[PDB]
Parts: structure tokens; C-alpha cells; sequence
């Protein structure tokens, strides 16, 4: 396995920051070496290749450097657009090979925000056609990561995020509670608690 | 103006045969290699393999090599990532990628726009709404729905400020759900069922 490992696997920064990725190779490869840009939903995008070498129409604030085995990606001013996640690469040209870095992804630096906590119970609709889905809401916090604690007076629950809030560097959680109408109705009150370094102690609701 | 550009969304069952493309403009295809990347939702890129357009030369990443069949056809500057027998574990980002230089295996500088695979054994299938009933939040949730996507605005694009619409999950059943939050209602589009909810 020629592997290549990005540090770190996220980096929370402010527009204005030099920041540094780094990317280390398992095997000494010189400077073949690339670096690529990905935002949300596009494609990726070349910024540096033979380890130090800017693709025309990147930006100067971008630089690369390093040989054999240890390699890095340099902002030296962080702007609104340098918030994606960026790859490295091993590639040769003599032999084919291309090798990327599991990423890293560079997202906006914010104070600490608790998350406002909602829940909702089943819909009189749903409850009629088979299933109960109780959805818990943790609204508006940083930083991205939040415990999820489902309490019925496991592996029957589902999550997903937001992604960052642009103009106010947050993110959102929703929980799916998936059971059936009776796990459902034997139960009566219901319960969300949520773990987040925003909050002295976890809250529920 | 140099560009690859990719054929459109795949949404298949397994078993099925698949074959997308990529087509270059604006310089001699035959002169460069096409590179194919994957990227699985929620995950970084992986190289496929890399084909010589000139001559069809060939070559895969060790894991994928028998589990893909990379093709070209030189004469309409179009390269092929083709699948006899897709899995469910197929589904996925394709990209299609260029060297910056001719016969070399450099970086990749041009990229298509990449072709979303949905490899599933579910069939098409609309979403039920539900609301989520109560400053103050409420929402939709938007369940049990094939394929993605489908598209939630409030009050018919009035009302946007407060509005978190979630990626969707997907649920064991191979049915997706998702949430919309900011009973009063909700306007949910799914195109794949023509099925179009306002709640």
C-alpha cells in the first residue's frame, strides 16, 4: 500500500489565517506530488502539482512544499473561497499510479454556540400507515460535533447535518427515531438529550 | 475552452449493465490520457484507472481492475467507464479527469463535471409528508421516498429565513428520508414519481 495521510482530518479557521495541511507519504516519492480544491457538490480542482508548482489561475496565497515523505499545503491568507476540503495525490507518469490522501476538510473558525434543542412526536398521518418517526432538532451550533441520546421511557435511529451555515458558521442536526406503532404505543413520554461542549451538561427535551 | 463533459445521473438496479461517458472538447483527445475517479457519498476520491485514447492502453487500480471496463472511442474524443454488472456498493460520483500535459501521467487539471450513480434494488417511489407540529420550530419530514432527489420549499419560496432542509438519509428499506424544518405548509417536489406535495 503506497498511502498517503492527511493531517489534520479537519481544521477550523478564520478568513485572514495562514493555515497549513499536511499530507504524509508511507514511501519516499520526490515530488510527485498534487494537491487538489473540492467544494460541496462540485467537481475537484488542481491548485499545486510537483509538490510546490501553482496551476495557472490559482490564487498566490496557495503554496506547496516538501519532498520524500512529508509534504504541505499553505494558505497564507485564508479567504471566504479556501473553505473546502482539499486532497493530496502520488501520481508518477512512468507507471500508472495515482494515490489520493483520505482529505481534509477547512471549515470556518466560530465561538462556541449551543444548540437550540426541538423535538416533534409522530404525525396522526404516520401514525395510521405503520410507523412512528419522532424527530429530534439540535438548531444552530458549533462546533460540529453533537451526541445524539434517544430515550424510550441502539440502532433504530438516523442522523445527518447541515452543512455550514455561511453567514453564520453553524450547523444544524436531525435525528430520525424509527420504530413501529407499538414499540410506539406501549411507550408514553418521550425523550431527546443531547451532549454538545456548548452546554454544561447534556440538555433534554 | 477545454472541457470534459459527462453524460447525465444514473439511477440502475443491480445486476444491471451501465456504461457513461466522457467527452473532450477543445483540445486533441488523443494526445492526453482519461483518468476515471470515484467518489462514494460522503467519502474522498479514489483513481479508477486511466486510459491512452490513441490506443485504448489501459490500466487499472489493482482494486478495480476486473470489476470495471474503461473504453474509448478516439474518433469522438469520448471516453467510457462501463459497468456489465453494477452493484449496490456501485453507487457513487464518477469523474472523469485530464493530465495537465500530453502523454504523461501528471496531475489531473481538467475534470468533468461528474456523473452521480444510484445503484438500487428499490423502485421509483413518491414520499410521504408528515408535519412536524410545534421562537419557535416546525417542519416536514419527507419519508420513504426513491430515487433522490426531491426538492422542499416553504410557502411556495416566500418563506426561506430560518429554513434547514436536510440531506437525505437512507433507511434500510433502500427508501430515502429527509426533514425540513424553520400542519402550515410545505411545498415537497419528487420528479422521479412526478409526485408533488404541498402540506
Amino acid at each position: 500500500d503506497i498511502q498517503m495521510t492527511q493531517s489534520p482530518s479537519t481544521l477550523s479557521a478564520s478568513v485572514g489565517d495562514r493555515v497549513t495541511i499536511t499530507c504524509r507519504a508511507s514511501q519516499s516519492i520526490s515530488s510527485w506530488l498534487a494537491w487538489y480544491q473540492q467544494r460541496p457538490g462540485k467537481a475537484p480542482k488542481l491548485l499545486i502539482y510537483k509538490a510546490s508548482s501553482l496551476e495557472s489561475g490559482v490564487p498566490s496565497r496557495f503554496s506547496g512544499s516538501g519532498s520524500g515523505t512529508e509534504f504541505t499545503l499553505t494558505i497564507s491568507s485564508l479567504q471566504p473561497d479556501d473553505f473546502a476540503t482539499y486532497y493530496c495525490q502520488h501520481y508518477n507518469s512512468y507507471s500508472p499510479g495515482y494515490t489520493f490522501g483520505q482529505g481534509t476538510k477547512v471549515e470556518i473558525k466560530r465561538t462556541v454556540a449551543a444548540p437550540s434543542v426541538f423535538i416533534f412526536p409522530p404525525s396522526d398521518e404516520q401514525l395510521k400507515s405503520g410507523t412512528a418517526s419522532v424527530v429530534c432538532l439540535l438548531n444552530n451550533f458549533y462546533p460540529r460535533e453533537a451526541k445524539v441520546q434517544w430515550k424510550v421511557d441502539s440502532g433504530n435511529s438516523q442522523e445527518s447535518v447541515t452543512e455550514q451555515d455561511s453567514k453564520d458558521s453553524t450547523y444544524s442536526l436531525s435525528s430520525t427515531l424509527t420504530l413501529s406503532k407499538a414499540d410506539y404505543e406501549k411507550h408514553k413520554v418521550y425523550a431527546c438529550e443531547v451532549t454538545h461542549q456548548g452546554l454544561s451538561s447534556p440538555v433534554t427535551k | 475552452e477545454v472541457q470534459l463533459v459527462q453524460s447525465g445521473a444514473e439511477v440502475k438496479k443491480p445486476g444491471e449493465s451501465l456504461k457513461i461517458s466522457c467527452k473532450g472538447s477543445g483540445y486533441s483527445f488523443t494526445s492526453y490520457w482519461i483518468g476515471w475517479v470515484r467518489q462514494m457519498p460522503g467519502k474522498g476520491l479514489e483513481w479508477m484507472g486511466i486510459i491512452y485514447p490513441g490506443d485504448s492502453d489501459t490500466r487499472y487500480s489493482p482494486s478495480f481492475q476486473g470489476q470495471v471496463t474503461i473504453s474509448a472511442d478516439k474518433s469522438i474524443s469520448t471516453a467510457y467507464l462501463q459497468w456489465s454488472s453494477l452493484k449496490a456498493s456501485d453507487t457513487a460520483m464518477y469523474y472523469c479527469a485530464r493530465p495537465h500535459y500530453y502523454d504523461s501521467l501528471d496531475a489531473f487539471d481538467i475534470w468533468g463535471q461528474g456523473t452521480m450513480v444510484t445503484v438500487s434494488s428499490a423502485s421509483t417511489k413518491g414520499p410521504s409528508v408528515f408535519p412536524l407540529a410545534p421562537t419557535a420550530a416546525l417542519g416536514c419530514l419527507v419519508k420513504d421516498y426513491f430515487p433522490e432527489p426531491v426538492t422542499v420549499s416553504w410557502n411556495s419560496g416566500a418563506l426561506t429565513s430560518g429554513v434547514h432542509t436536510f440531506p437525505a438519509v437512507l433507511q434500510s428499506s433502500g427508501l430515502y428520508s429527509l426533514s425540513s424544518v424553520v400542519t402550515y405548509i410545505c411545498n415537497v417536489n419528487h420528479k422521479p414519481s412526478n409526485t408533488k406535495v404541498d402540506k
